[PDB]
């Protein structure tokens, strides 16, 4: 996260860390939708591009989490991955259109003050609040500017972005599975997400029934915190037939 | 679940991290 | 960088 700040104790319980095995490191954020499912973006576990395709095996999934590197005893809960789901139409050679997946875990991990998840939107709430100005929270371990790493988790609200703004922003193909986010050069404040951040949780909390919903996924940017650029996001209320085909099917 | 969305420190006590209000206000 | 999670988890 680029011009964020350090969390709260408790503020995102939902966020998790995607974490590699060897070399121990972050690899990637990632959110609880419930206590066996992890939400996270598709890019994080496979990109050819880059030589990555990763298998459960290969990760571990760290839930509770506030320091980055530190090993917090009695509060952090570690879970083995049992499956790893991927969008089968996920763009990895254009665009990065439909960047989601799903994680199920070995085991139920327990809820705890640290550790909660967070709803996921309904048509409704979709409509009501992915409206351009409306702000979201973007939380992660990531690189604190483009060119370092934070010592606890980070946080940044950012204005949704009218959709020609996004598009006019960048060269590349952007679609109704995307929305960008970010302030534009006028509004003087600033923030992003950054190398790192990637597959987490873009929420929102509900003036309707006062609660925090995952309206998007950490998915790409030209940069970090770039003047008259915007962060991307994956859209999750898009994709939720999916994520319900992926849950409604595998236990 | 359904207890989704719910931080057990801020909503389930009733307490507010420091910025949702810039979320809330933002929601005009 | 990072601390050392258990040997378990693995
Ligand atoms: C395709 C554009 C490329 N610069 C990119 O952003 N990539 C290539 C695949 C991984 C992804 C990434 O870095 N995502 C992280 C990210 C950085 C900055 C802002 C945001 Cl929203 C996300
Ligand atoms: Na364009
Ligand atoms: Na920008």
């Amino acid at each position: 996260i680029v011009e964020g700040s350090d969390a709260e104790i408790g503020m995102s319980p939902w966020q998790v860390m995607l974490f590699r095995k060897s070399p121990q490191e972050l690899l990637c954020g990632a959110s609880l939708i419930s206590d066996r499912w992890v939400l996270t973006a598709a890019h994080c576990l496979l990109y050819p591009p880059w030589d990555k395709n990763f298998t459960e095996n290969d990760l571990l999934v760290r839930i509770g989490k506030h320091s980055r590197t530190r090993y917090e005893r009695n509060i952090e809960k570690i879970s083995m991955l049992e499956k790893i789901y991927i969008h089968p139409r996920y763009n990895w050679r254009e665009n990065l259109d439909r960047d989601i997946a799903l994680m199920k875990l070995k085991k139920p991990v327990a809820f705890s003050d640290y550790i909660h998840p967070v709803c996921l939107p309904d048509r409704e709430t979709a409509a009501s609040l992915l409206q351009a100005g409306y702000k979201g929270r973007v939380t992660g371990w990531g690189n604190l500017k483009e060119t370092g790493q934070p010592s606890v988790l980070q946080v940044v609200n950012l204005p949704i972005v009218e959709r020609p703004v996004c598009k006019d922003s960048t060269r590349i193909r952007i679609t109704d599975n995307m929305f960008c986010a970010g302030y534009k050069p006028d509004e003087g404040k600033r923030g992003d997400a950054c190398e790192g951040d990637s597959g987490g949780p873009f929420v929102m909390k509900s003036p309707f029934n006062n609660r925090w919903y995952q309206m998007g996924i950490v998915s790409w940017g030209e940069g970090c915190d770039r003047d008259g650029k915007y962060g991307f996001y994956t859209h999750v209320f898009r994709l939720k037939k999916w994520i319900q085909k992926v849950i409604d099917q595998f236990g | 679940e359904a207890d989704c969305g719910l931080r057990p420190l801020f909503e389930k006590k009733s307490l507010e991290d420091k910025t949702e209000r810039e979320l809330l206000e933002s929601y005009i | 960088d990072f601390e050392e999670i258990p040997e378990e988890y693995l």
